[PDB]
């Protein structure tokens, strides 16, 4: 997972 | 004033116990340096299609006395595409047993993800627009400004330690720092972004040969894996044996061979004489299937995901816009000092 942008 | 919680290795994600509500509903919320939010799986959220979202504890808000609502839409998009929606709220939170009241957090109603996040980051990078980039909502105090704000830890910082591969647990420690968990000395490094937790990462040396970077990593505990800009990514794929495959239209990933060599190790170099070494199973994601991710992927956002941090000790600290490092050390051993 790739958690904000 | 410290506050240690105990994070839950779950593989992807760490995650801790944090109560919500006046009768302190129990949630298991991924801890998250990367995103500045905290949110909630309500009890009647309708998860996204084949998603379990529900297994990891949940919140009713009308069960909760002290629960009232701020009347704004919530959405937030991770780097993956993951997403939640819901409105805004604020309640009391409590962490290893500290109560902050009145904390800003989101009742979500539909997500993509398995669990609840407790986002740590700056406020500045709170998710506060809808999906079109307009503002829904003012920024805010997140928890660990309220935790000071109330009187819980001195200095808005925290220390991380994820804890070894095979660890069950680690710790987060709001307010304070584990002086026994690393060796050498903590050293101080700049945070280069105001509003994501980026510190400047000079070089990598991969299978012997340094590759030269010079430019910011995300420390996330939110990231299982780690990410680099496409062409900086390829170089290092081509050095450890990667091989990038597009496993749906458009959708590309790095796979190595299971059985790479995983011998040697990768070490990051950043500001200040530190250096980060991480053994390169961490390089190595068994799918389950007899296919294996590399633990490098493309980004156009560099980030320095689990299979980094599980190798350092790491103090944030949000008020010196600071983070400092050391190779950790796995010990049970403990002297906390507040920070």
């Amino acid at each position: 997972v790739v958690f904000a942008f | 004033d410290s506050i240690s919680l105990s994070l839950i290795n779950e593989g992807p994600s760490y995650a801790s116990k944090v109560s919500v509500g006046s009768n302190k509903q129990q949630q298991t919320v991924i801890i998250d340096t990367g995103s500045s939010d905290f949110w909630v799986v309500d009890s009647n959220a309708q998860c996204g299609k084949g998603v379990d979202c529900k297994s990891s504890g949940t919140f009713t808000p009308s069960s909760s006395s002290s629960y009232k609502n701020l009347g704004a839409a919530f959405t937030i998009r991770y780097g993956d595409g993951s997403t939640s929606q819901g409105t805004w709220g604020k309640d009391t939170v409590t962490i290893n047993g500290v109560s902050i009241t009145g904390q800003q957090i989101a009742d979500v109603t539909q997500t993509s993800v398995d669990q609840g996040i407790l986002g740590i980051g700056y406020t500045s990078n709170e998710a506060v627009y809808d999906t079109s980039g307009r503002q829904t909502t003012p920024n805010y105090d997140n928890v660990p400004v309220t935790l000071k704000k109330q009187g819980k830890i001195r200095t808005n910082a925290y220390s991380l330690y994820l804890n070894s591969p095979s660890a069950e647990t680690g710790t987060i420690i709001f307010g304070g720092v584990d002086n026994a968990k690393y060796s050498g000395k903590l050293v101080a490094e700049q945070v280069t972004s105001s509003q994501a937790l980026t510190i400047s990462l000079a070089s990598v040396n991969l299978k012997g040969s340094s590759f030269s970077f010079g430019d910011g990593a995300l420390l996330d505990s939110g990231t299982t894996l780690t990410y680099f800009p496409s062409d900086f990514a390829a170089q290092l794929a081509d050095k450890a044996g990667a091989r990038l495959v597009q496993v749906a239209r458009d959708q590309y990933l790095y796979f190595i061979d299971c059985n790479t060599d995983t011998s040697g190790t990768t070490v990051f170099n950043f500001g200040n004489g530190a250096k980060i070494t991480v053994p390169n199973t961490e390089y190595v994601y068994q799918n389950g299937d007899g296919t294996c991710l590399w633990g490098i992927q493309p980004s156009d956002d560099t980030i320095l995901g689990d299979n980094f941090l599980r190798h350092a000790y790491l103090l944030y600290n949000l008020d010196a816009n600071t983070i400092s490092i050391a190779q950790v050390k796995y010990t049970t051993d403990s002297s906390i000092s507040a920070v």
